[PDB]
């Protein structure tokens, strides 16, 4: 057809040469032209034969009868095939033969098979079949169970593979082939009482196949069966099916405009820097016009921002003509090994922009957020983000008006979707009744690898995005070649998100370009697929041919877009080149206090209190007019007096509405009704009516770890000015979310900037519960401390732990603060507060015992000098009272990071006739303070901690023993240690 | 004041007042251009607001986001006083 | 250890030790898969945990299959003092099963003639 | 018939010059370790992230053919003695999905489910590690206690001071240490391609159950001074303390030295490189292979030699709070104080992160101990 | 059941609505189940028009009439009560049935078989 269509375009121009004419071997006449069935054409010589193709039509009687008629009996067109032969060479056999062997041909299967294969079209050719001689009713059954099979499994007959590597998918269905399903051609031109089909309750059958194919078989695979709501089902019928419209060339003009920039600018990263073999985005081009489609669509729908969460991978090409930043602001100091990294920073960085619409009429924010290398980490870090906006904006899930005007714009690697654990828990958490987002657009860029593991190797699904049908989330399997399904898959995610509020994801099938290696040919483990590769077009370069053979843009359109590629080619390479060469009060008054303690018995009216909380109201009543304040009572009215202030506070954790040890009770419900009343909203509406502006926040956290961790510290980072507190079951489950804690809340204010305000409360104490309900591992905090990036701090008293939140949360500084609350001495009836301590007292980093400072002590009496910090100083301080040991006095080291050397250097100074030095911790050696403390104290304070003893138990490879008989017996060991 | 003034309205520089009064005003994507319009959606060559006499015709030179006179993409225009004027993202209106 | 569905990939590796050791099902010339594992979940520790997922994905890898495992919830519709609200975005919390194709049977835990069945059956699959 | 890669060939031509002669590197290493292992008649089971090629193109235990897209493993060739009879050993190798927690905790349960398996877990790189924090801190640390659940599983690492940002560099030992009881795991880290093969042998036939956690490098792989002399893979056993090549087997003076360096990773190779650019007879470099538990014997009598010494350095490339030093600052003079009393420290200064985002500061950062432990 | 007079609608339109309602009975069985011991509840059992029989244009009357039921418990031809019986002892019993979702066919042919059928009694003993 290449060398035919030539012969015509140049006899069409008078372009033909005399050797064109010269060679005729066979020839063959058309007079079913002019509708002449058959004729007898006259044979010229230097041929051996001539063929009279006639005139492909209907015979003369049934001109007559109606179309509906003849396709309903299975008669057909025909064509009177003539063969006038010269028989001094070719005999009646042999041309009879010749005609036989091209009808042969002319309903063969193999022969379009070979045809569709050269033509590009990877679906089933027609095949003649004789008539179904089974009545409509029977076959109408048959063609409704077709739809419904078109439906569930039409994604797997669909060309969304630009590399086509498996064209089987395109034959191995029998629940789409129609033959199978008892139909023939002659059946196409029937109707079949398709109830609700493509609307039309009547269609006919060829119909009913292309509506299925350009909506479940083209570039767009569905998969939307598998949700549960029957309207979204309805309404993505409604969108799939409908036969869409061709987009403008004024939107086809903005697509190239998009790939323009985006293909020049991979291939400046290509040129201009070396090591940028690894994070190139070539390929997969078409996920930026993507990425623009939902943002245009956003601005449209009245949205106010769109949150990017991305890895290393395009991150430049995104934070240039996505974000809205100029090239200058992204190589300011930019920077070749076999393995890859992390190269310049801005990879990292976290920018923030503004999108104009091309064509609508509003304009919305574009951020991005702050990632390590560590794939799929961020993703419960940037829905808490999400969150901590919607809520500020009195709009979500806290706000009158429930929009969710904030929208998670998620990508991820093919492998890193179905491969990382922390996928789960964020899908999980997408719609809580404190953590919802109210949907998330997730775009996954499958480029059908991962470094060198093979896909099959990294899932054990048919797509990477299987994992997201746990919460019935729609999946769009587009092809990462047609820019024009992209951006329509795209919008229309957008339209789902903002009609049912639900996470949906877009698979962006594409291909690897370049191995993650500059020297890296991964055609060492893929060669068939980096073979295709090798062959394949630029997804922005042949989106410009396509345009151009459909007849949609001219070649004066095609220079337009030609100098916009060199016009924004020279336009990032020319501004480089010229930006190179030049190169605090922590207490309230008791009043306050007693607005806390009647909040707890301001009960609704009618409100029927479980007997077993009933007691604790009174109690609380009775704490704020008196004293002695347990711990549980001291962290609320910290909070109390937060809320009062107008600061907001969001504290959420497992099982924290009650209290892990049944000591919050932030959220108490009626044995009766049900409802729901929390005391500590009572404070954010001050007696004169007036609100404070401040907002208390409690939820109950799923079985969650790594995302519970990450989607507090997102809200620190969306929200600075918000008291954000996590509270742990027991601190021996962090390890779960060490990857939040080690990437980023330690090295979070210091690698990128992202300055974390998050309150960790983990319980911590040495009860012998078992390995696992003992120690929070502090040991670790200390080791990965720099100078300033955390505050770990281990309270002894409840009137110092009410000092310690409200000097956080009014310290201005975002400095994260590790508490570690205790477990039996918040019933313990010695760890208790006065009101002098909360009202006439500051937060305390250093505390000596209460007999020197207050009572009648003798400091010159102490010879033996203690040093410790949690609880077990209550069990030192009775068993002194119980020998009279004058000699003995108790230090405590409430904030271990940064070390108090100021405070702890003066208090050394008192009690000079001390004679020896001793850590007493009930952590085991290799675990809790003494490892850092027992290098860090003589190295910093010499003059007092040279020579310092460790009074502490053994070192185990667990935190604690299993019996907790032996707990007993070591915790005993420790108190004699120490008084002897 | 006597020559045609023409304000930007949507855009980076939004509110920025550039004078049209020479027989050709060069608007572009590339600082070669009087009137320097930089973003992704623009050309390095887009349009001229040529001036022949008493008359302003903003006409389109090569650009892929055409130019949009009024939400009307025009290949040359007599541009009159309060029109749009689109060029990619930016869109700015004409003065008399 | 305590922390609730953190020996479930530990339990898929024993499994496949064994199975490998026995010259049958991914590593060997036959192909029983002669080690079952029997695992039991939490309710809210199914949805709620993500090694879950992980877990889940290495139960069909060319190296890491075990052909197959029975998993049984114990959906006590509660988690200390959490509701299952607030433990799960998904009907059931064996929904995250649904990753790989795994058919879930969500029976009554007071008919004890219809969890034999459905175990029985779990079994055939 | 098997079509081999070109970029691929080399390097099988390159394995049979280096058993025949010597210079092997450490790549060759560690598949003779486990190829000796399999000749003898024990399973190993070596998977992790893009284990099959290697993470930096060092392994290429399974090859493919560039025409078919067969595979071809050549440690399986061993488990066939030239006799025609099977030895009984086996090589599994796999690629692992993007998994860290159940990757690690797969490996760990195979060493349950078989013991007689040498079970190895090759991370990408060493910082991705934190995401399993739970299997090592809850199975394989505390396994052999809690419980009593053996692991005999390894857990390579690979960790080096390159620059290539926080995740790309030190793979926290600083945290193994931390959890480490008297026998409970073998923290290691070598530095000679056969310290590593005889680490590995030894692991693989001690019976005693207990996870060894090496720290393989990254750029020293393709290091042209860490290679290693077939004697040292024949007539040589596992070294826990290590002494420079001068002394050891050439003409070196031992009472020549005033500066004792202590050292453990390729920050060896630097330190010796510098030494023999200014000739500094005075300066003597001992390295700590086995990091956990601490070679007391093995140190006390090589501590002994070079009796001139006058100072003591620890010389580490991670930070102050990180690497060895906040353990070994308070170990060493508290258990060998006749020679580790007053031991100076030569290291980083303390990051939140484990090495610095920019590759400039690196490079800064590596010159300045250099210059502080040879001035 | 509910008191409805007689769909005048012919037993070839009613076809449709039945084979359709049979697939929705599969696709949520589960949610119309009485599988929660504690019947907290109660609306989930009313809160279905795709398994209410009323909705899909059928009555009592209906009930005694035969459908084409292309292969429902086997047999090609079934009246109504026959057809509701199945699903409500297979699906909405003690036993919902996910297996709509998953993709390979033979496996959906194999639940169908052993969830569809009149399961018997297990024996006294
Ligand atoms: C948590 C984590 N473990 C390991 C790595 C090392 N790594 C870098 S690229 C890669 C595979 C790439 O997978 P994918 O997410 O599909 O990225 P893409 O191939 O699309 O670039 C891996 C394992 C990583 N970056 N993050
Ligand atoms: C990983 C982990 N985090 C926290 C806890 C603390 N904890 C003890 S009981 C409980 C809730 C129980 O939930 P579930 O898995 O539904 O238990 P079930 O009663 O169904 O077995 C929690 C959070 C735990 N055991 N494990
Ligand atoms: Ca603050
Ligand atoms: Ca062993
Ligand atoms: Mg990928
Ligand atoms: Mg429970």
């Amino acid at each position: 057809i290449a060398a035919y269509e030539d012969i015509v375009r140049r006899a069409r121009d008078g372009k033909l040469t005399a050797e064109d004419f010269s060679g005729v071997t066979i020839s063959l006449t058309n007079p079913g032209t002019l509708g002449t069935v058959h004729s007898v054409p006259r044979l010229m010589q230097g041929q051996g034969a001539i063929i009279g193709a006639g005139a492909m039509e209907y015979p003369a009687e049934f001109q007559g009868a109606s179309e509906e008629r003849i396709a309903d009996l299975g008669i057909g067109k025909l064509i009177t095939l003539t063969s006038t032969y010269d028989h001094r060479i070719i005999q009646g056999a042999e041309s009879g033969d010749f005609l036989r062997t091209i009808h042969q041909l002319l309903l063969d299967d193999d022969f379009f098979d070979e045809i569709f294969r050269e033509l590009g079209i990877p679906y089933e050719p027609v095949r003649w079949r004789t008539d179904n001689p089974d009545s409509i009713e029977d076959k109408n059954a048959r063609v409704i169970e077709l739809i419904a099979a078109y439906r569930n499994r039409g994604h797997l007959m669909a060309d969304i593979d630009p590399l086509r590597l498996d064209n089987t998918r395109f034959r191995s269905h029998p629940d789409l082939d129609v033959n199978s399903h008892g139909l023939t051609l002659w059946d196409l031109d029937r109707e079949f009482k398709v109830d609700g089909f493509a609307g039309v309750q009547r269609k006919k059958l060829r119909d009913i196949l292309s509506v299925l194919r350009d909506a479940y078989c083209r570039h767009v695979g569905v998969e939307y069966t598998h949700i549960l709501e029957p309207e979204q089902q309805r309404w993505i019928q409604e969108r799939v099916e409908t036969k869409h419209d061709k987009p403008t060339v004024a939107e086809q003009k903005y697509i190239l405009s998009k790939l323009n920039a985006a293909e020049a600018f991979e291939t400046f990263l290509q040129t201009k820097y070396v090591g940028q073999k690894r994070f190139s985005l070539e390929g997969a081009e078409t996920v930026i016009p993507m990425m623009d489609a939902v943002i245009d669509q956003c601005a449209e729908h009245g949205l106010d921002e769109v949150v990017i969460a991305m890895p290393h991978r395009g991150r430049l090409n995104v934070l240039a003509n996505i974000v809205g930043k100029p090239y200058s602001q992204i190589f300011s100091e930019f920077e070749p090994s076999q393995a890859h990294g992390s190269g310049d920073v801005k990879y990292h960085l976290g920018a923030t922009g503004t999108y104009i619409q091309m064509f609508g009429d509003n304009d919305i924010e574009v951020s991005l957020t702050a990632n390590p290398s560590h794939l799929e980490a961020v993703d419960p870090v940037l829905e808490g983000l999400v969150r901590a906006k919607q809520d500020l904006l009195d709009t979500g899930e806290e706000g009158s008006d429930n929009r969710f005007s904030v929208v998670p714009l998620m990508l991820h690697g093919d492998a890193a979707f179905a491969g990382q654990g922390v996928v789960a828990e964020t899908l999980n958490l997408a719609l809580l009744r404190g953590y919802r987002t109210g949907g998330t657009i997730h775009i996954v860029v499958n480029n059908q690898i991962g470094f060198t593991t093979a896909p099959t190797d990294s899932r054990s699904s048919e797509y990477c995005t299987d994992v997201a049908k746990m919460i019935g989330a729609p999946i769009f399997h587009v092809n990462g070649d047609d820019p024009e399904a992209c951006a329509w898959v795209a919008r229309l995610a957008v339209d789902f998100r903002q009609a049912f509020k639900k996470d949906v994801v877009i698979d962006m099938l594409c291909y690897r370009r370049r191995g993650h290696n500059e020297g890296d040919d991964p055609s060492m483990t893929q060669p068939y697929m980096y073979d295709v590769i090798d062959t394949k077009r630029g997804s922005r370069k042949a989106y410009t041919e396509a345009l151009i053979g459909r007849g949609d843009i001219s070649m004066k359109e095609a220079e337009d877009a030609l100098r916009d590629y060199q016009g924004q080619l020279e336009r990032v390479f020319n501004e480089v080149r010229e930006l190179e060469k030049h190169e605090l009060a922590t207490a309230v008054d008791k009043a306050m206090l007693q607005r806390i303690g009647d909040a707890h018995l301001a009960l609704p009216e009618g409100f029927t209190v479980h007997p077993r909380v009933r007691p604790v109201l009174e109690k609380r009543r009775e704490m704020a007019y008196e004293g002695r304040i347990d711990w549980a009572f001291a962290e609320l009215l910290a909070l109390g007096s937060l809320i009062a202030e107008g600061k907001l506070v969001r504290l959420s954790g497992q099982d924290t509405q009650r209290g892990t040890f049944t000591q919050r009770h932030a959220v108490i419900v009626d044995r009766k009704t049900g409802e729901e009343f929390t005391p500590l909203q009572l404070l954010a509406t001050n007696p004169d009516g007036t609100p404070t502006g401040g907002k208390f926040l409690v939820y109950n956290s799923a079985l969650s770890e790594f995302a519970a961790v990450g989607f507090e510290y997102g809200y620190s980072v969306g929200n600075p000015d918000a008291m954000v507190l996590w509270e742990a079951q027991f601190g021996d489950f962090v390890n779960g979310a060490q990857s939040i804690i080690d990437e980023f809340i330690s090295s979070g204010e210091a690698k990128w900037g992202q300055l974390s305000d998050v309150v960790l409360l983990l319980p911590h104490g040495h009860e012998g519960q078992g390995p696992d309900h003992t120690s929070g591992r502090i040991e670790r905090f200390l080791q990965l401390w720099a100078e300033g990036s955390m505050t770990i701090a281990m309270p002894s008293t409840p009137a110092n732990y009410f000092h310690l939140l409200r000097r956080h949360g009014k310290d201005g500084i975002q400095r994260p603060l590790i508490v570690f609350t205790p477990k039996s001495m918040l019933r313990n009836k010695a760890a208790v507060s006065d009101i002098r301590d909360f009202t006439e007292s500051k937060f305390r980093s250093v505390l000596e015992e209460p007999m020197y400072t207050d009572g009648e002590g003798d400091r010159n009496k102490v010879t033996r000098l203690l040093l410790t910090s949690g609880k077990i100083y209550y069990e030192l301080a009775a068993r002194k009272a119980k020998e009279n040991r004058e000699d003995v006095a108790i230090v405590r080291i409430e904030q271990l990071a940064p070390l108090p050397r100021r405070r702890l250097a003066e208090t050394l100074d008192r009690y000079p006739n001390v004679k020896e030095k001793f850590w007493v911790q009930e952590e085991p050696a290799n675990q809790g303070a003494w490892p850092s403390f027992g290098l860090t104290l003589p190295e910093i304070l010499p003059d007092h901690f040279t020579g310092l003893k460790r009074i502490s138990r053994r070192a185990m490879s667990a935190p604690s023993s299993g019996s907790s008989k032996v707990h007993a017996v070591e915790q005993q060991e420790i108190l004699d240690t120490a008084f002897g | 004041s006597g020559s045609a003034l023409l304000v930007v309205k949507r855009g980076p520089n939004a509110g920025s007042r550039f004078l049209l009064d020479q027989p050709t005003t060069s608007a572009g994507r590339h600082p070669d251009s009087d009137i320097f319009l930089d973003d992704v959606t623009v050309s390095r060559r887009h349009a001229e607001f040529r001036l022949e006499g008493g008359e302003f015709q903003v006409v389109d030179v090569g650009s892929l986001n055409g130019t949009y006179v009024n939400r009307e993409p025009v290949d040359s225009a007599v541009l009159a006083n309060g029109d749009e004027v689109q060029i990619g993202k930016f869109r700015l209106v004409f003065l008399t």
